[PDB]
């Protein structure tokens, strides 16, 4: 797992790791 | 006695949910009594008032101070804590927490609510997992009150299911193919820029950008003689809101685009009254803001061919019509409070 | 010897297909002698050069005087006439005229540049009537050279047409809807304004705006077994250029999302080869300016239902892509001018 | 009795200012009882229902046959003919005419309606040549009643007019330049596509696009001691409604930052009130939407250096406030009748 | 030898800097050997290559793998670590890094870079505290080889300060005012959201936006004769690039539009030459698109009134030609590195 | 036919009258 993807995990607000269904 | 609500997330659908309360709350079996969010009370008063989509707030005043939010008076604690596992349900008494942020859909993390105190959690998302799933005007009369995790499905689904339940019982649905034309939400980048989804990380306003979506699979939790049977995707397009989805439908009855705007016109005057609205007028998506209907159907785009190949299009405000459907959901269950 | 062109209205057709054939110039049986446009050749030198799509023309020098724009030296005689037959086809000496005003369509409007003294023109629309029409890597070897009035089809159909054209033969279509998420185009008010189209009448840059459209009908006079069999409509999004084609068919044998993708991405590698482009990318609309291809499918978007619903996803340039394949006819016409 | 009024052009300003009378038709000396426009009434009446910037319309009901529009039971009569000398004023017994069409401001153009029978006319922009020009809350009280052709100026000059009194009042305008940084209008290209005017000829709402702009010089003619002392430009941008006037200063009294505030919200209480509002607030164009001054001051903006260089930004939103001025000055006019 | 750089933040000014530095690759005396940011370099690498606003990158094929991204068959090292003080400067011999996250302007923020191994920082960005601040053209010949860590300042003080300094030394500028109206950038929020800024916060695409500026007391940084003698604001507008500055100036010396004309174009021509560009066409923003100078003067919008108050407009490709700056400055650090 | 109509009959390139098959 890359470290963009732990962040991910950690920040799943953030701006980069958003995903909303729609 | 009033069900007291916490909404956590006070975005997008946690404004609109606030504003939409606010304007039913004469009539409501709620009482929203906190508020969790990443930001502060002064700066999401301001934004609770100021609303570039829904314009003006003017029918109460809205102030805040260090400590709550004030709505005509009305005071609404505000914490700021991204772990719901520390916030003060039980403090405050909550009942119901709305669960609007986007990161708390599966079971284990929507639980966390239920750790600090709530009682009950409504998801304003689809849940990841074994979570309930309901569509208000499909499936919300097969809520139980013992369930203690729910969810509300997305914008998407609240359009696509409505329409989808009428054309089965009418016509039999054997396969359907979804695509929404979809405006834009925040999860897509203003600029280019990094995201775990490289089309969501593209300009948003800019650019056609496709992705993928359990939105038409979900109709199969609602509707579950349909279940593996849909599919589709979206495109977001650069409108900050409003959407429209174009569904394609394999019926078993042979129609045609007459009797296909007839039985949902039908539905709309009577099973589907307040949840499909038939409308036979040239209208663009501007003029859908604020609709109170989880669909539209835009009767002049249906089409048919050889019988069982039945082409239905539908509008949805997916900020404002979702949010009256979280409402409606939570009011559903505030009844029904055991 | 070469064919001499004139272009009758220099809009963004005009001027795309202008660009398009500044830059095959060195290998095209073509020489653009003459524009007849509302405009004057200044105004539309500045517009030639300076393109908010295309950018900064960079190839060759544009300057204009009160009679010519010059395109690196070559001189365009420039004239200004609504009515075509009053135009100076006979004494320019114009074997070819680029009918792109979207006004003469119809059999009698486009024979009004015969009666100037034309001898042949290509309308880049659809031809109104029985007009012969052709898509390049469709059907454009059933051309024949003693045809004087042609159609080019629309940019949709120049997008559906090639995909429709392979599915079908490898699975057999039996019917087809089709929806374009399009750019808006200069037949749309910037404003909400009198238009005998009240979706067009909209503000095109603020709204999602359906239209009808004849582009799915239109396949079946490229591919005559076709006739009849399919059909659509468009929604224009505010995107100035790039669309997309969502194609769902029910075809006779039963497949799988591999197989429909295997089976473009072969056609685009051989016997499509220029014209259809296959994409495993995740990549938005504003990737797609300046594509040559007429379709470039979206793999990771096909989905199949049942074996036999399938759904595919089209990018195209409706500009560029388009200006690409009226160049190709004309060319083609010219190769076989008899 | 009643001034009776016809409105020529009914685009985004006739149909803001029919909206306007709309609702202020209880305490109005005006009836509107006609429409020409190139538009038939059903095409006028579904505009003025759904508005991409207004919304729906929803104080009365909108209809139409092929005669009239009907708004909440008042019957307009409609008609369409570009050529002015031919409309039924005189049958019609039109005693003002809204002249809105963009296209008669010169005092020959606007005197076609006089020739029809209507008594006056009320040009909705500058006026070509020797017309008298109003800006109401600043030199509306001048009105001449014998005068039979008319001005309101433009959105930008009613936005800097009353600023520029109030300033010049209370430190002495020496010289000063303007920047609007202004919403695009109907006068530009949704495409790239021939215009007098090169850069309006240029996509709207994918560029900033700078262009001429008299208003500076047209304060000027309200407020006479100030002529040959402004100039300025204009920047349109990819808004489609809501502008922002920067204007600088040079005055004679020196003065700071606090005090030119002081002094402007002095006057937005007494002598300006309803013409100037004086804002603190940190708000962005889109809660401008429907305000009705003419310029709202955004205060937190003010800046001043060395004394004698302001900077002033003040708000409006061109199409609505604009249109409640006409009313204004078309009611002034009705009290004023001769 | 080569400089070794890394970047530290590849977002919109890293990319621009990245693609700007491999298209002057052959004549540079800068190795960008290393890239860390929050993303990883497949997504890196996927955005260098497209890029909603530059297009495909053409001049050199674009790859990745878990390690590295690859341009061109150059290898650049990737590392995903938002704490500077952990990245591997040491082990990578990397002598300067381009600070382009936003968020490491202070010098206690930048001096992590070197705490972790490098030599010097330049911020792409005003610094805050007390950090040399270059403009090429207007100041960077005083750049100080001892110096460890250095603004490149903003983008507006790029366009802002060449313009300025000019002026000044032709006709001594005594006060000024600015407006930037601007592009938006990655700081606003896509829809309303909470931001520190409020104004901020609003939905960018939908609206103006005044916002703060210091690039105009920052250009007496780069000109310390006029500290304490500038100030503006900024209005963000609903374009992903290229922005417009407007600079009124009350200055000693008596003059007209023509002769402030011909000032700055001298200037462009000789002493400003690369950093100044003088154009009397008139375009519009997309036009200055990949534009290489700091600032184009818009020469037909020039005014002068009274003879001391002076306006100029200037455009700039905020982007791409402040990160050619970026590359002119760590160039120049280069060639005089201590 | 109404008026309009004509009108589009008469300027059928008018901003009011275009119809792009798209
Ligand atoms: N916007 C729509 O059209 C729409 C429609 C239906 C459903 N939804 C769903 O609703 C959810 C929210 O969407 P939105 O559009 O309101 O997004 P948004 O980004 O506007 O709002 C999310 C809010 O939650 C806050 N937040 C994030 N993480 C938090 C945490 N750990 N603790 C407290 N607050 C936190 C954010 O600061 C923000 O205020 C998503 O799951 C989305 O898919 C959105
Ligand atoms: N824009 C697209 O994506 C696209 C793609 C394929 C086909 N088309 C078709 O091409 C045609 C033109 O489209 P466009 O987008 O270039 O429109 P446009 O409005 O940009 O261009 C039309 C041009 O013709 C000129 N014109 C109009 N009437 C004329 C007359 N009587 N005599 C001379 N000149 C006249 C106009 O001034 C303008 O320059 C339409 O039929 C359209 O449907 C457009
Ligand atoms: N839009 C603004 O913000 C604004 C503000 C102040 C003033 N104005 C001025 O108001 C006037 C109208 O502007 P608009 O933005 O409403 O433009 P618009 O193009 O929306 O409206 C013009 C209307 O007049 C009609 N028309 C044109 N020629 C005609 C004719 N010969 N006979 C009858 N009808 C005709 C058009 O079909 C249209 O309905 C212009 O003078 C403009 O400068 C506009
Ligand atoms: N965009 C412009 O027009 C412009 C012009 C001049 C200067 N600037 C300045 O340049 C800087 C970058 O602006 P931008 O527009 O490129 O913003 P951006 O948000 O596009 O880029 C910032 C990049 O840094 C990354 N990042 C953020 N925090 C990080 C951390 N702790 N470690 C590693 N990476 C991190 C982000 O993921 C992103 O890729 C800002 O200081 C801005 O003010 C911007
Ligand atoms: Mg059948
Ligand atoms: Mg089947
Ligand atoms: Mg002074
Ligand atoms: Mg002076």
């Amino acid at each position: 797992k890359t470290s963009f993807q732990q962040y991910c995990d950690d920040n799943p607000d953030a701006a980069e790791c958003r995903i909303y269904d729609d | 006695s009033m069900v007291r609500v916490a909404i956590n997330g006070f975005g997008r659908i946690g404004r609109n949910f606030m504003r939409c309360w606010l304007q039913r709350k004469a009539n409501s079996k709620l009482e929203i009594v906190g508020i969790n969010d990443t930001s502060d009370p002064r700066t999401n008063a301001h934004l609770l008032k100021y609303d570039s989509m829904l314009g003006i707030f003017q029918d109460a005043e809205i102030t805040a101070d260090d400590d709550c939010i004030y709505a005509g008076g009305h005071a609404v604690k505000c914490v700021s804590d991204r772990n719901p596992e520390n916030l003060p349900w039980s403090a405050w008494g909550i009942d119901l927490v709305i669960e609007a942020t986007g990161v708390f859909t599966s079971r284990e993390g929507a639980s966390k609510h239920l750790s600090a105190g709530a009682k009950k959690v409504l998801i304003t998302a689809p849940g990841k997992g074994n979570i309930p799933t309901y569509v208000v005007g499909v499936n919300h009369h097969t809520y139980d009150p013992s369930e203690d995790i729910v969810s509300n499905a997305s914008c998407t689904t609240n359009c696509l299911a409505p329409i989808v339940k009428v054309l089965h019982e009418a016509f039999g649905i054997q396969q359907g193919m979804m695509t929404t034309t979809h405006s834009y939400t925040g999860d897509q980048r203003l600029l280019d820029a990094s995201h775990r989804d490289l089309r969501r990380a593209r300009a948003a306003a800019m650019n056609i950008v496709p992705t993928s979506t359990g939105a038409a699979k979900a109709v199969g939790l609602v509707i579950p003689e349909l279940q593996g049977k849909l599919n589709g995707i979206a495109l977001r397009v650069p409108t900050p809101n409003v959407s429209v989805v174009d569904f394609v439908a394999q019926v078993e009855k042979p129609t045609i685009a007459e009797q296909v705007n007839q039985v949902i016109k039908e539905a709309s005057e009577t099973t589907m009254k307040g949840i499909i609205h038939y409308s036979e007028l040239e209208l663009v998506s501007s003029d859908y803001r604020g609709h109170n209907a989880s669909s539209i159907l835009d009767a002049s785009l249906t089409m048919v061919l050889g019988g069982n190949l039945v082409k239905v299009v539908a509008w949805y405000d997916n900020e404002w019509g979702y949010s009256q459907r979280v409402l409606d959901l939570a009011e559903h269950m505030a009844a029904h409070w055991a």
